[PDB]
């Protein structure tokens, strides 16, 4: 339809505008992870509880690297 | 999709490596996100407003917060959102230089006044 | 034989109480669907995608044992493999979390009435199990007190 | 208890070691009205 | 290896009672005796249903 095609537009915009929030922060985070976290809250989830493992993983992928 | 494979997604992103390769790091993160799948919080959406913009003066950023003041706008324009709280709350939480106290400076409301 | 195992199968999943001529229809049907499908990541990760579950609703400590022990039977991989498929259509005090009266240097925390309250939805459970007991053995027999006479019995087919 | 927490606080004499007594009888407060609260939020008991 | 084999045995219990699967002692012995030969295990996942089911049938 239209409007099938327009809640998809309607949420490209809105995640652009996260993207301009997360950049001016410029957090080391992107897009693709960034699709992940949006959709892990749509859920519900602890904002606390995924900065956690988010700020082990990003000097685990250090030691590993 | 389902949320255990999503934190595994979440795993593979991070970490450079796949996940037939590291199993001890999704124990860990089924270990941290346990029993903690919803906020132990209640949402102030206003305040994590301001928390950005008490941060961004704090390094004397002063115009990206009001560059962010115009981008809440657009949030609340748009709307597709319900959870406007959890996404700019992490992006607080994972807070990174450009390039103090916040023990007297006012936190999410804890639910220690009423039966959770 | 591969194929005698499968009696034993229909062996042990039915009782005898005619019963010879059940059991080769019974193996029939362990015989016809095994090769539908063969004609159409690890394994202890998906242990840890069931876990989470575990840990979504509660029940801490159930979640710590069932990651205890696929940890030491790593440090018989074909039938966790089962397990994994089979799950969830089979068959299913403690002072020492919110009583702080035993311990030694207990945790000083100040005090409780977040899960002292959930300490008694733990025993409300029983309460209301233990009813329900009482609501289904008084139903089993009005439905035989009340009746017309002789519709749970064949000793009117006599 | 509050009784002697509201005089303590009154007295410069009672010591720096009496400033740091009284420091747990502050929680010793706190944590009561915070059990009074949850009492309350389960009013709609026996 | 005979003592390892039951008590890695009485440890293959308590996975199958916590992952509620319908195993009891006798049909796990009957289910380890028969991957022990080679087949896939997702196979037979369908062949106990199918007996479950057709035991209920006749009762």
């Amino acid at each position: 339809a239209a409007a099938a095609a327009a809640n998809l537009n309607a949420v490209r915009e809105t995640m652009d505008v996260l993207l301009e929030i997360s950049r001016i922060l410029n957090t080391g985070l992107d897009m693709e992870t960034l699709s992940i976290c949006v959709r892990l809250c749509e859920q519900g989830i602890n904002p606390e509880a995924l900065s956690s493992v988010i700020k082990e993983l990003r000097k685990a992928t250090e030691a590993l690297k | 999709k389902s949320p255990n494979v999503l934190l595994q997604n979440l795993c593979c992103r991070i970490l450079g490596r796949s996940e037939a390769d590291v199993a001890q790091q999704f124990q860990y993160a089924v270990r941290v996100i346990g029993s903690n799948f919803a906020p132990t919080v209640e949402r102030d959406e206003f305040l994590v407003a301001e928390k950005i913009k008490k941060e961004l003066i704090r390094q004397r950023r002063e115009a990206d917060a009001a560059l962010f003041s115009e981008l809440h706008r657009k949030l609340h324009s748009q709307g597709v959102l319900k959870n406007k709280w959890s996404i700019l709350y992490l992006l607080l939480s994972l807070s990174e230089d450009p390039r103090s106290y916040a023990t007297l400076f006012a936190q999410a409301l804890p639910r220690d006044a009423h039966s959770t | 034989s591969i194929t005698q195992l499968f009696d034993d199968l229909c062996e042990a999943l039915l009782p005898a109480a005619n019963r010879k001529r059940a059991k080769r229809s019974l193996k029939k049907v362990a015989y016809n669907a095994l090769f539908t499908n063969l004609f159409q990541l690890p394994a202890r990760n998906k242990i840890l995608m069931l876990s989470f579950d575990l840990r979504v609703g509660g029940l801490g400590p159930k979640a710590d044992r069932l990651e205890e022990l696929v940890e030491e039977l790593e440090a018989v991989g074909s039938v966790l493999d089962l397990l994994v498929q089979l799950a969830g259509s089979g068959p299913p005090r403690d002072y020492f979390l919110n009583n702080k009266h035993v311990g030694r240097n207990v945790p000083y925390s100040g005090y409780d009435c977040d899960d002292l309250s959930v300490f008694e939805m733990d025993v409300q459970s029983l309460i209301s199990r233990e009813e329900c007991l009482c609501h289904s053995m008084i139903q089993e027999t009005l439905q035989v007190m009340e009746a017309a006479p002789g519709t749970g019995l064949p000793t009117v087919g006599l | 208890i509050r009784r002697y927490t509201d005089q303590r606080s009154l007295d410069r004499s009672f010591g720096l070691v009496g400033q740091s007594f009284c420091a747990a009888l502050h929680q010793e407060l706190r944590e009561y009205y915070r059990l009074l609260s949850v009492l309350h939020s389960q009013l709609q008991l026996t």
